[PDB]
């Protein structure tokens, strides 16, 4: 999907 | 004109098409349908009065994790002839991808129906998973249940999953897997046959890149995203070819791969067609890869569209449903998961 | 019609657009080009015999770092109003990017020209970058100099380059930068106001993906990577409006964010487009976004391909160059590296 | 050509 490194959830 | 099997029940022979060491095979190779003096229905669309929401395969309820589990457990104690039954449904693919069938309905008897490596594996495998899935769920009395996905593009799905994991008193448990793969957990997304040891952070983020390779660099269009045209009068496309769509070759190819066994003669289970199926996280990978066609719709972006070609429209398989009935489906009638009534929980 | 520079040197006023804080600003808004009774003269393709070669900022070697050293401490030492000045080369930015001119040329005196925020953006730099490098070379006597690129899509070149860090007795150091950023080292390419508290491999993997992401999935097609069309008649198009380019609006916009000092009104220099010249890297980040054009087309997917509106095309603005000579220049001249002189040491 | 996390 648009799971990304970037995100605080990742 | 379109791929169109032909009455299963009578038209049906040996799987012996991409199966390498068949006489050292592990599974049956002898995959066609039972024979219950059914006649092949129409398909209607189901009146079901929720929408089955398919669940990530690492955060399901208590109550989601147990049907699946019980659902699989009953599915396995069904007698093997049953359509129904465990084995008959591996079957399934083992026929539909390893030479069960001819396109004699087309007026070609002699060439065999492949549904893998072309246009036909995104709405082939949608069809065999609403089946798969409403059979599960009339085992149980769960007239809503749905599957669980391997949502191997969020980080914490991306380890396959513990509910699959222990041995033979889990029904989700398959012995023909990788060992050292079920130990390193993480599935490896971009796998081409080498172990790339790296830190498992590293290899999340290659997973997410590998999502984004197969749905968004090389899934441009839907010839590029679907894989190749193939209708009546041709012979099967080969494992490996260009013309594969992006998800088929990549992702998908890689957990099959991954997961298969490589000490078994034919990488069985998941590293087969013909095997893949005796493997419980078959079909919930193949939810994932379900998933992805909606995903690659709902990216929006230019070629993202699916196909109008009425050859591909009007293809069409026979499935055994939830009442052992034998049903024709069309490829134009699964593009709508609204109008199957499921979808997947997202976050 | 096409956006068309005016005569810079006779139609200029102090820059008063985009800058929130004007009355504390640490840099100058008399931003206007010296007049030297120069002419405009349309450019020619240049007829240097080698290519200059961009070198990734990390890698540069003793003779590479050396003369790029002593150019910059050359072009520090000029007085002011030398248009090949430090202070005249940051001054460009600051009276392009935040109110200098007008559209009087093309009947619009009432209406600013902003090369940010639209399709102007990528080939205005690339102009601004293709003076400043040859004015740098001849400062050093060095016919072939070239300028270094801040690689931050290749993970060893994230980290700002010591070469730009210690002290004021580096020509290339700039004391106004975020310090807890300098101290953290590894640029945060989507950065968006908060630090992240993630390991650094994470934040290599994050940046890679924000390349992927400007460059691919939001860089789909001429629109959405150089940004929305912007011809005379056209007021400026506002900062982080969503019709920006994806580059522009993306990987460009955060490292000017995290390297400018928040301690600063404006957060200079990086942090606005008025003081960000007086800062070396900035010029050596917008090599690195010069470089994404390149890397754009070289992907070779549907819709990437260079602009052929003539609107586009026919823009023009006005530099001096090293002879201290008024050059006029258009979009349609710059797409092409090779008849420019320079590109960049690839892998 | 861009890097990426799959890539040693
Ligand atoms: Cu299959
Ligand atoms: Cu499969
Ligand atoms: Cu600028
Ligand atoms: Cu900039």
């Amino acid at each position: 999907v648009f799971t990304t490194p970037c995100d605080p959830e990742y | 004109a379109p791929i169109t099997a032909p009455d299963i029940t009578s038209i049906c022979k040996d799987a012996s098409s991409g199966i390498g060491n068949q006489e050292g095979a592990i599974r049956t190779r002898k995959c066609c349908p039972p024979s219950l003096g059914k006649k092949i229905k129409d398909f209607q669309f189901p009146n079901d009065k929720k929408v089955r929401m398919r669940w990530p395969a690492h955060k399901g309820t208590k109550k989601q994790v147990d049907d699946y589990r019980r659902a699989i457990a009953a599915m396995r104690a069904l007698p093997d002839d049953d359509p129904r039954s465990f084995v008959s449904q591996a079957k399934i693919h083992c026929a539909y991808c390893n030479g069960g069938y001819t396109q004699v309905d087309s007026g070609f008897p002699d060439i065999d129906i492949q549904i893998h490596n072309s246009w036909l594996f995104f709405p082939f495998h949608r069809w065999y998973l609403y089946f798969y899935e409403r059979i599960l769920g009339s085992l149980i009395d769960e007239p809503n249940f749905a599957l669980p996905y391997w949502k191997w593009d969020e980080p914490k799905g991306m380890p396959i999953s513990n509910i699959f994991l222990g041995d033979a008193s889990n029904p989700l448990y398959d012995q023909y897997r990788d060992a050292n793969h079920i130990e390193d957990r993480i599935v490896d997304l971009d796998y081409d046959g080498k172990d790339k040891d790296i830190p498992d952070q590293q290899q999340v983020a290659c997973n997410l890149s590998t999502v984004y390779r197969d749905l968004v660099r090389n899934g441009v269009d839907p010839t590029s995203f679907f894989g190749g045209k193939y209708v009546a009068g041709d012979s099967p496309v080969a494992n490996g070819d260009p013309s594969v769509g992006s998800v088929e070759a990549g992702s998908h190819t890689a957990v099959h791969r991954w997961v298969g066994d490589p000490t078994q003669p034919n990488n069985e289970d998941m590293g087969n067609f013909y095997s893949a199926g005796y493997d419980p996280v078959f079909y919930i990978h193949h939810a994932n890869v379900d998933r992805m066609w909606k995903l690659w719709k709902e990216l929006r972006l230019p070629g993202h569209v699916d196909i109008t070609d009425p050859d591909w429209l009007n293809a069409s398989y026979v499935f055994y449903d939830e009442n052992k009935d034998l049903v024709r489906v069309y490829n134009k009638d699964c593009v709508n998961l609204d109008k199957l009534k499921y979808n997947f929980i997202e976050n």
